[PDB]
């Protein structure tokens, strides 16, 4: 597993240049998100987890933590495991996600009671 | 509905606001004062355009939002709105991150851009949201 | 901590601006542009404290509050900061919330109150959270 | 819970896709386009309520689906669903496999019986798992 994680960490950082975080979460799709100082591109970066994919003889999910939801930030940020990356930046991106994802669940929060009776 | 008609007051109030206050736009980087209207201001369209989308939303079970700009993705793909409006609206929600939730330094060029260029944006939106 | 410093930071100059575009207060129930800045910096020192209660929760394994509020609460529950203080926290978050949005019509006899009686709790703030 | 939420929505938006791609069905035996779109989209409703089933299991600890069917199985021994509605959900559980090859002479009446009798059994599990 351990083992795993170093493939994944080298191979994001040798394709992604200005890597800034790599997180972890999540038999079938290896769950993996990335924070660089830019938006990766949308087919480049379908690209980059299909060779993560083929490298780990698993499924990959790649996420883009600069262009994906907020939800999907907040799942990240409060379950996924920092393989890479500084503590700095890694407290800078949870709390700009923990404010953010406050702030819209302030926002659609008449949705929510509206489709859940 | 009186909840639109609400906001798009409010957002023709904060419109006429921010062209009352910025003025030709010669002491926008000296003067702190109108540079913080200005961002106020744009903030509460914004909020209002948000505000908008997520009744319009509701009211017609769209789906929900995962996030802010999702709002009018949410419109974009249900041929409500179109896909430049959709996305100007979108790049005023990543403004309006940038502005109340400070995870990068403000960007003044990017606030007078979008205050000489983006307000028919906003405009746009209460044009086609009126016709309901 | 880096990132406290930097928010502390900010409020500070945001208090300082509050109180220097409020001045003596004589002409700020008459002219909208200080009220706006004076909103807009609230709102930047209410942010920035919600910032820091989220990044002591989540750095003291408290839990992850849903709500700004709910952060203050979790500081209060967990005895770092006391509950009148957290009280006035989220009162603020309230009128930051009353003057961005509009769910209400705004009383500026509460901004000026805040900016007389209620930035002392940002300073008490600053200085609990400094003293870790 | 915002992946409940999600996968909610998710169904609920196949479900409406469904109904609108196949309309009365005048056209959709004779068209393979809309009975792609009906496919896939039941495809996606069977494996989001198959999500649905795992995550609560997985929650309340009801115990470690040994299968997808299963998966319903322990929702129904738990007396959270009832026996027919589970074995409607793993009538459905079949309707993916069958439905990905391109035997059509088959699979035709199949997914036109699916979609005029099955659709009300995703709406039950959306209905009595939004009660919790």
């Amino acid at each position: 597993q351990q083992l795993n994680e170093n493939k994944i960490i080298k191979l994001l950082r040798d394709n992604i240049p200005k890597l800034q975080l790599i997180y972890l979460f999540g038999n079938s799709d290896i769950d993996i998100a990335v924070l660089a100082a830019d938006t990766l591109d949308n087919i480049a970066r379908w690209e980059l987890a299909q060779k993560l994919a083929s490298a780990l003889d698993s499924d990959v999910d790649l996420v883009d933590l600069r262009s994906a939801s907020t939800v999907l930030c907040q799942q990240v940020v409060t379950q996924g495991k920092q393989l890479w990356g500084t503590q700095q930046d890694d407290e800078l991106f949870a709390v700009k996600t923990i404010s953010m994802y406050q702030h819209l669940q302030a926002e659609r929060q008449a949705i929510i009671d509206d489709v859940m009776a | 509905n009186d909840i639109i008609i609400n906001k798009i007051a409010t957002i023709k109030r904060c419109i006429k606001r921010i062209q009352q206050v910025y003025g030709d736009g010669s002491q926008f980087k000296q003067d702190f004062t109108l540079q913080d209207s200005v961002i106020l201001n744009l903030q509460r369209c914004c909020e209002a355009c948000i505000d908008i989308a997520n009744h319009i939303n509701r009211q017609q079970q769209l789906g929900i939002p995962q996030s802010s700009r999702d709002s009018f993705t949410l419109l974009a793909q249900n041929n409500l709105i179109t896909q430049p409006l959709s996305d100007n609206l979108k790049k005023m929600v990543g403004l309006r991150n940038i502005a109340v939730h400070d995870y990068q330094e403000l960007n003044l060029d990017i606030v007078v851009h979008v205050v000489q260029h983006h307000l028919e944006d906003f405009e746009q939106f209460i044009d086609v949201i009126k016709a309901e």
